[PDB]
Formats: structure tokens, C-alpha cells, sequence
RNA sequence: UUAAUUUAUUAAUGCAAACACCUGCAUUAAAAAUUUCGGUUCGGAGCAGAACCCAACCUCCGAGCAGUACAUGCUAAGACUUCACCAGUCAAAGCGAACCUCAAUUGAUCCAAUAACUUGACGGAACAAGUUACCCUAGGGGCGCAAUCCUAUUCUAGAGUCCAUAUCAACAAUAGGGUUUACGACCUCUGUUGGAUCAGGACAUCCCGAUGGUGCAGCCGCUAUUAAAGGUUCGUUUGUUCAACGAUUAAAGUCCUACGUGAU
């Protein structure tokens, strides 16, 4: 049991949860959740420790989570100072760090936390099966990230160890890159990312997209879809961007143009 | 103020240290 | 000093345990210990806080020492009692008395209405008679009516907060408790309004009273600044929060900010909690509204110091010892001189060492106040 | 610059930024960010008082972006009280076949800005709200919407009673709800005027409302979730939803 | 005036009334009108094995009850009094007799109904901004010089561990800055977050040094002690000490210094 919370284990799961370069440095990240752990045990993540506060201890279901992880237990204040959340998740998890027509979703650069969640349950909502991202130092299973969320980042198949340079390589199958702008006008409707495989390429809401990824989209076979936006503001969100790509793509591959 | 007993109060003497050693009334003769 | 009232070693190892906060007896402290250990029904007005609780105990222990254990058989009451009008209070004080028994023979039990009656009518609670024993006056009248206590068994009584205890709403049902006459009683407050002392006399015969400090209106204590808020009431919350943004400096220096805020009516503490909790500043709000579970984890954690900012209703003004008071505003003004006096004496009740910082508003129904400011 | 951390303008900044019941009283709202702020004026927000920050009006472009608004540089204490931001701007707070977003009941702030920037891209003719305790005024709804709620027919005094009398025109009220299948494509909210009604996220669908959909000559529309997530984000919802209506208003089906 | 409140009055609507005009009722404004701008949920078994208590979004049975009654006599002094009465109460002497079940089965004030009895989901003041450096009456109190600050300081009394003269220093005293007070009226009616800069301090050391144990064969580690002598990066988004991004590093540690340092 871990009842001091300056205890070197917890000062060292805080910094690694705190610090993703320290997840990096140690190959190991953190997830908060009996059922974000158990979405984790099931998309193939192999748990190496066991964190079960005084009330996930006492469930004993959780205890059977571990499947052979240490199991430690934890006191409510080493739970809320090593949990990045405000209310700490009783069971976590420290873990090492395409379907037909499947709907492929790349985000460039740095994202937020927020804008990550709602991509991602805007994908499970759509239902894309492939998500590519920025380089491993990132993590899903952030409290934030994972409270964004809202359990559909964990119940989606995204590689978060896909990085920049191996996009181009993990997306270089038959289908059709496309660069979503506001500059881009085709437009969004108007794309064939329904008929065919699509591999969508996003830059973030202020990071933007990247010229040599906007080059490679046309050089690719695709053509540079653009949202017509009717009012006066320039931008919207990313993540509402994406959600309505992600909507017409459903959409277009239900049957419609 | 407070005001004692002027001359011994009861049950004084016969408390001691164990009282439980007392005889006791057994008897309510 | 302490040694001069012949404390016991159980005594004289927690007074060494309370040390460096007590080195000596306070002189009111040294004028109440052994008066109380001769046994005289007296009433004591003093600062809050200044060990007069313990100066209390001390000699109700001694007295005790001299009880025989047989008036401790089961199904009895105690002989040993308090009184305190808010169950914080009487929480407050039954701590403070399982620390003094841990090493001492009495029994420290509470009873307060609002919490479970099982556990208060227990066999080992009600049944078994403890030797100290802290009641509010419905949960004693209850248990009283109910044949589930008694009042012949009592030889020591302890009336704190006797002024509060002296409410027309507290009146009645401490006469209700009022039971052997012949039990030595001691009365302890801040200060005593006359109109509420003659109502002791219809209970007294020739008693004795300790006073403290300057027998004038002793409003201001000399290690506590005081300020007069000369502005409107519209923005003086948002001067409050100004006063937050200087609190703000007390968030940075790491001196200490828990800040205590006084409010009338337990609606508007939830109006003012609503706006701050709003305004992001970590509050907690108990009234005598809050549910008991509420009240009670509030209160622990504002005994803990969790939350730097809690507002209190008119159920708590008066009796609060919290360590590391520094901050006090009296968000609402207490509607009695005295109730704002017992407001700023709740904090800084470490004594006359530990320091605090005490802003006060100003309202119209005040502004006859400011006469009383004078 | 003022001198006192508390100034009546940085008191009066921080009570109505920092809280949103004091915003409606106050009747103001906070463009939090430069390209907040920015996006605002273009959005066709007008301030009516001006906070730059310390090293914002260093670079000055932003008070190129006031054209008469009350300019007060802003120093240490406002801009970090008003964090929550030195580009701070207090501001003040049926067609044929029309288009109306209804969020149902109360809802954060963030994801309310999200559905706000979404409808503002679809182009929806209408926003509906809740009853008084629905507050578009908040900082965060501000910071989230992108200042588009300024450019959008928005009123959150509605309630569930006078939104259906505000509504009473040939307008299919359409149920949208993870347990509706018809689909939300499969529906005729494009072809002719329809009033879509969206629950609160911690609230849900009201069952009278989702009665009075299938009453009022419309049908229970749901999306399809081929993944194992229950429910999906009402924003992401409500935004497929108008995208869909949009397209088949363009010309699909 | 976006203090408060109306709205006598208009102007709109809408609704009435009459068949474009008039009157009435609501709302909205414009404009007004009236008044404010203070002082110094509840139980049984286990976890909880032998006086209490004990914990889990702990392990199982249960509860929003049900059934059964309403000497619990009569007479009779003397008292309390709902601030009147009414209504209510206490009770001595006498006549006539003795000498609820359940296992939990429930909750609180407040607003209700009810004439009431009864039935419904730990202390509870009547309210109003800012200006008048125009308000009004009435009350309460350059030139002359250095008397003052003035410094290449003399006699050295004296401190400065000794040592007047490393340094300071009083009494009187060579004197003569035009920056301060007037004297004459000389030409006249307690400022604030980063950042730039400079950084000082601590180890509770991120690395390096020295070690002990290690689930330390070795490489990598972990723990603990000692060590502040030294450093602890560069850029992107964002003005945020944090956060996300890449290249890193032996390490990119933390804070304090008015959350260091704007009399620029
Ligand atoms: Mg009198
Ligand atoms: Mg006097």
C-alpha cells in the first residue's frame, strides 16, 4: 500500500505523467480509468503496474485487471496528487510506451488536449478506422486528453506512435490525400474520399497545415477540398472541421453525393 | 462560591485506595 | 503557573505536550485554574481561545480525581458535563478533550441533534456513563424526555459560550436541563451582556465572576489592525474581491490566506458562495442550513485549513479556535457589537502570538455600527 | 496602466469575466486572444472596452484593430486575474425553409462555443436555447464560439414554452437521439423547414419534446455509430446533423 | 444615467370597444416624474473472530410496513395560567382496584391544505449610483544676503583591541554652494506578470563526485547518505512562470529574492 505521498514511486509516476519526455525517456505512460485500462488491454497495450486507490482495491474486479501487473494500493491523496485529473481515477494503469473503405484521419503538429478528445469522439461518432498523429512523445491516456475524450479516444483505433515522417509511409496505399484548407478552393462535398480509401491530412487550429503536405496532397491524386464558409469568420474550430469532414465522408459513403 | 461540609463529610474515610476491598452491604440489614 | 494548580502527571505530560504554546498559565488562565479546582460556581469572560477550555478542564479533572468510580455505574449520566450551542463547537471541544483523556481515566463523548441517535444512544455511549460528556441542549433534552439520560448524576458542569447559551431560542432548554443544585458550575464566554448575567442570578447563590483584559468595551485587541470600509456596499463584494486580489498577495507568500468570512443569513452565504466558487476562489460555505454530513467534512477540513476561503453563517461566529487564522472578513457585519468582537476573536485564537489580518464591510443597517466603531 | 492590482476596471473585469451570473447582470461578454479577438471583429463583435497587455501593445498591431473602442493598456495584475489573455475586448452581449440548431437545457461552455462555431460554418438560420438559465454571455462561451454568436440569431431566453410558439410555423420537428432508428440522413429536414431539437449533454431529450417530434409531422432521427462508443459528442452531433442538411439542401438526398 | 422605481405623457405595437377616427388595458422604449452619492433515507450477517467505533462505486439479505388496542376509574383541598376570557395544565385528603408485536420499517424545518384536531414536497431586520476647481444659506478653525541645510576641515578632546591623522568624531574656528525655507519686495500690476539585463541564496541534487543496500554477474538502473564547488539548452503555437511540438544534453531540478530586478 502507498500511503506517503512523497513516496519515490509516486514522485516518479507523477513526473512521468506530468512530463512526456519522461514517458519517453522511461518507454512507459500512464492511463487513468478502469475503463480507459481495460480499452488498453484490449487494443493490445501490455500494463506492467497496477495502480488501484482505496476504492478500486475494494472492487476487486480491477485486481483482476492486472493480469499479473503489480498491484499496489494507493491512499486518496497519493491518488490526487499522481493523477493529473482533479478527481483521481480509482484503477490506472502504467503501461509500456484498416477495414474496407476505412476513413484515415492525420493530425500534423502540436495539438491540445481538448481538441484531440473532441477529434476523437467526433471520429467514434462518424466511425473512422484509422487515425494517424504526431510522434510517440504524445499521449492519449492523458487526464486531460483522456477527459476529452470521453471514453471514445480510448475505444478508438488511433496510433499515436505514427509521427510526421511515417505517415506519408504508414499512408501510402490506394488512397487519395486530400488537403482540407480554407485556400483549398474544390471543396469538401465534392472529393471522392467516400468512393475510394482517403487519407486526411489536418493541421492544427493555430499550428496550421504544412505547404510540402499541401503539395503532396495534389501530388498524391488528390485535390485540395476547402469548406465554402458563408459568414464573415475566416476559421472555425479544427476539431469541428474535421467533425464535418468526417460527417460528409459518412455521408457520401452512405449512398450520398 | 462553593460550600463544603462544616464537620466531616460521609462516605469519606471508608473510600480508600481499593474500593473494591470494601466489605459492602451484602446484607440490607 | 500550571505547576501551582497541582496538575496531575498524566496532566502536567500533556501540558509538556502542549508546549511551546504553553510554557506557563495565561494570568487569566492562573486566575481561573484554581479558583475553578476550589471548587466555586463562577463565570469567567476572557479572551477566546487563551487556554480557558484547558484551564476549565484542569481543575474539572482534578475534581474528577476526587470522584469515586461508583457514580460510574452503567445506565447512569455522567457527572462530568458541557454545554456548547453549535455542534462545530461541541465537536471542537470533545476533540480537544479525547487528547487530554488519552492519557487520563475519563470517558470524552459528544451528542448534537442532527446525527445518529443509535450511536449516540449507544451501549457503550449512553449506557455505559462517561466521566466527560459535551451535549447540545435538543439532543440532551431528547435523550432527557426520552429516559435515555439523567441529571441527578452530574456533580460538574461547564457552560461554554453562556452568553450563546443564554439565547432566547438557548434559554429554554438549558432551563429544561436545569438536576442536582449542588453541583459545582462554571460558566466561560468572551464577555457577558448584562441582561443574560441577572438570568444566571435566577439560578445563583453567591457566586464569583473572572474578567479579562480592560473592563471597558475591550473592542480592540492590541496584536489585531482593524480598518473602517468607507465605501458603498454595490461594489464592496467587488472590493472584496479586491481585497481577494490582496488576498491574492496573501496566495503568493505562502504566510498563510485562510480567510474566514462572516455572512448573516445562510441564503445569502449561498448567494455569495454561488458568485465566488464562480469567480474561481477555492470557498467553502457552512450555515446552519448545509446538511450535517456536509457540516461535518466542512468542518473538518476547515480544521485541516483545506480550504483557504469559508464563508460561516450566524450559527458560527463565536468559540472558533483555528490554527492559522490570518485572514478574517466580516463580509457580512455581525448585527451585534459583540458578535463582530467574537468574530474577530475566533481568529488569531492561538493567543496573543499568532497574527491575522481583519477587513470588515460596511453597510447601511451599519452605518448606526460606526458609532460602534468609534 | 492602472495603479492598484484591485482597479475598479480590473475588479469590474474580473467579476464579469469571472463570473457568468455577474456577466448577465453586467451584460457584457470577453473576447479572450488576439485571433480571439480578432475573429470577433470580424465576426461583427463590437467592444466597448480595450485591454492590451504588456508585451501585446509592444507590438501595437493590435491597436491597430481597435478603431474607437476605450483603450486601456493593461498591466500585470488585470491581464492575469483576466486569465482564465492580453488582448482582452469587453464587449457588449424564420426564413423559407429555415434552419434552427435547438440545444435543449443547460450545457458547458466549451462544447456550446464548438456548436456555435459549427453552426456559424453550416450557416444555420437559427439558434435556440434553453430558459434564462442558458448564458451566452460567458467568457468561455465567447472564447470557444470564436465570436460567432455575435453573427448568429441566438436568444437563451426561449425556454421549452415560447421556442415551440417561437416555432409554430410548417417546420418538421425533427427527434435526433442515439435510440431514433430513422436515420438523420433519411430524413425530410432539407426539402422543407425544420425545428431539430438537441438535448442537453447532462440533461438529455426531454420525452415530450422527443413525443412532439414524431406529433408535429417529423420522425426520430439517429446517427449511425458502427463503433462500440454509446453516444457521441452533441456538438459533433448537431454538427453532422446541420452538415447533412446542408448537403441535401445543396442538392443530395 | 445602464442607481432604484415607475410611466402621469407621448410613440409604437397587440388586445379590447365602433365600422380611416375615438376610448380602455398590457408591454416596450423616448422623454420625463419620485427617491438615494454614511461616519470615525433507515436495519440483520461478514469484512470488523472476545467493552466501543471502523473504511471501500465492500460482500449478501432487507425497509418506505403490517397486524392488534384507542383503575388509560370516580370524587375532592390547595396551586400554574397561553399575558382578558375561552381554552388549558399540576396536585394533597376521600370511595372503589392492582401491589402492544415487530428487525429495520424512516428526515428536517419552511410554504401548503385543515376552523381546529389533523392531512400535503440548534436562532429566519422593508427597500434607493457618481459630480459641482461655479453651487446656496447656516456652523467650526532675475537682483542683496545666508538667520536654516552647507563641504578642499584647523586645536586635536575622544573612539577606533594599541594607534588623535586606515576610518570616524564634538567644542569653538580660515571660510564662502546659489540646489531648500524666508528675510527687502530693488526689472512689474509602499507603480504590477513575463521578458531584456544582472543575477544573490537553499538542497529537498536533474547530472557530475564519494559511497551503503539492491530483486547489484556486466552494461543500464532503483533506494539512501554526503556534496551547492559547477551547470541545468535551443527554437515553434500561445504576451502565461505551465502545457503540446522537434533537435538535444551527463542534466535540460525546484523555488525564494516586493510569486527578484521598469525613480526607462
Ligand atoms: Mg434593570
Ligand atoms: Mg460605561
Amino acid at each position: 500500500d502507498k500511503a506517503y505521498p512523497g513516496d519515490r514511486r509516486l514522485s516518479s509516476v507523477m513526473t512521468i505523467v506530468k512530463s512526456r519526455p519522461f514517458r519517453e525517456k522511461q518507454g512507459k505512460i500512464l492511463l487513468e480509468g478502469r475503463r480507459l485500462i481495460s480499452d488498453a488491454l484490449k487494443a493490445g497495450a501490455v500494463p506492467k503496474m497496477f495502480f488501484f486507490s482505496r476504492l478500486e482495491y475494494l472492487k476487486e474486479l480491477p485486481v483482476d485487471k492486472l493480469k499479473g501487473v503489480s498491484l499496489i494500493k494507493v491512499k486518496f491523496e497519493d491518488i490526487k496528487d499522481w493523477s493529473d485529473l482533479v478527481t483521481p481515477q480509482g484503477i490506472m494503469g502504467i503501461f509500456a510506451k484498416q477495414h474496407s473503405l476505412p476513413l484515415l484521419l492525420i493530425c500534423d503538429n502540436l495539438r491540445d488536449p481538448g481538441n484531440l478528445g473532441t477529434i476523437l469522439r467526433s471520429a467514434a461518432g462518424a466511425g473512422c478506422s484509422k487515425v494517424l498523429l504526431t510522434k510517440g512523445c504524445v499521449d492519449a491516456w492523458e487526464p486531460k486528453v483522456l477527459r476529452a475524450g470521453m471514453g471514445a479516444h480510448f475505444r478508438m483505433p488511433i496510433i499515436n506512435n505514427l509521427e510526421w515522417e511515417t505517415v506519408p509511409n504508414y499512408l501510402p496505399p490506394d488512397t487519395r490525400v486530400y488537403v482540407a484548407d480554407n485556400c483549398g478552393l474544390v471543396q469538401s462535398y465534392d472529393s471522392d474520399w467516400t468512393e475510394a480509401p482517403a487519407a486526411v491530412v489536418i493541421g492544427g487550429e493555430t499550428y496550421g497545415v504544412s505547404l510540402e503536405s499541401l503539395q503532396l496532397a495534389e501530388s498524391t491524386g488528390g485535390k485540395r477540398l476547402l469548406i465554402p464558409v458563408v459568414p464573415g469568420v475566416d476559421s472555425l474550430n479544427s476539431a469541428m472541421a474535421a467533425s464535418i469532414l468526417l460527417f460528409e465522408g459518412k455521408r457520401q459513403l452512405r449512398g450520398r453525393a | 462560591r462553593r460550600t463544603p461540609p462544616l464537620g466531616p463529610m460521609p462516605n469519606s474515610d471508608i473510600d480508600l485506595s481499593n474500593l473494591e476491598r470494601l466489605e459492602k452491604y451484602r446484607s440490607f440489614d | 503557573s500550571f505547576a501551582d494548580l497541582g496538575l496531575e502527571p498524566r496532566v502536567l505530560h500533556a501540558l509538556q505536550e502542549a508546549a511551546p504554546e504553553v510554557v506557563q498559565p495565561t494570568t487569566v488562565q492562573s486566575s481561573t485554574i484554581p479558583s475553578l479546582l476550589r471548587g466555586r460556581h463562577v463565570v469567567c469572560a476572557a479572551e477566546t481561545g487563551s487556554g480557558k477550555t484547558l484551564s476549565y478542564l484542569l481543575p474539572l479533572l482534578q475534581r474528577l480525581l476526587g470522584q469515586p468510580s461508583l457514580d460510574s455505574l452503567p445506565i447512569p449520566a455522567p457527572r462530568g458535563l458541557v454545554l456548547v450551542p453549535s455542534r462545530e463547537l461541541a465537536q471542537q471541544v470533545r476533540a480537544v478533550a479525547q487528547p487530554l483523556g488519552r492519557s487520563l481515566g475519563l470517558l470524552v463523548r459528544d451528542l448534537e441533534g442532527g446525527h445518529g441517535m443509535r450511536r449516540i444512544r449507544l451501549q457503550l455511549s449512553r449506557q455505559p456513563s462517561a466521566d466527560v460528556l459535551v451535549a447540545t441542549p435538543g439532543a440532551l433534552w431528547k435523550a432527557l424526555k426520552s429516559r435515555l439520560i439523567s441529571l441527578e448524576q452530574l456533580s460538574f458542569l461547564v457552560l461554554d459560550e453562556a452568553d450563546t447559551l443564554l439565547d432566547e431560542s438557548f434559554l429554554e432548554l438549558v432551563d429544561y436541563i436545569l438536576f442536582n443544585p449542588k453541583a459545582q458550575l462554571v460558566l466561560v464566554g468572551a464577555t457577558f451582556p448584562e441582561g443574560v448575567g441577572q438570568l444566571l442570578n435566577k439560578v445563583a447563590s453567591p457566586d464569583a465572576v473572572t474578567t479579562i483584559t480592560s473592563s471597558k468595551l475591550h473592542c480592540i485587541m492590541p496584536h489585531v489592525k482593524q480598518t473602517f470600509l468607507r465605501l458603498k456596499g454595490a461594489d464592496k463584494v467587488a472590493e472584496l474581491v479586491h481585497i481577494l486580489k490582496h488576498r491574492d498577495r496573501a496566495e503568493r507568500t505562502g504566510p498563510s490566506g485562510t480567510v474566514l468570512v462572516f455572512c448573516n443569513s445562510s441564503s445569502t452565504v449561498n448567494w455569495l458562495g454561488y458568485i465566488l466558487d464562480d469567480h474561481k476562489i477555492q470557498h467553502l460555505r457552512l450555515q446552519g442550513q448545509m446538511p450535517a454530513l456536509m457540516r461535518v467534512g466542512i468542518f473538518q477540513s476547515f480544521q485541516k485549513s483545506s480550504r483557504d476561503i469559508l464563508l460561516c453563517t450566524d450559527i458560527a461566529s463565536r468559540g472558533l479556535d483555528s490554527t492559522g487564522v490570518e485572514l478574517v472578513v466580516n463580509y457580512d457585519f455581525p448585527p451585534t457589537l459583540q458578535d463582530y468582537i467574537h468574530r474577530a476573536g475566533r481568529v488569531g485564537r492561538v493567543g496573543s502570538e499568532v497574527p491575522g489580518t481583519v477587513i470588515s464591510f460596511v453597510t447601511h443597517p451599519w452605518d448606526v455600527s460606526l458609532v460602534q466603531k468609534i
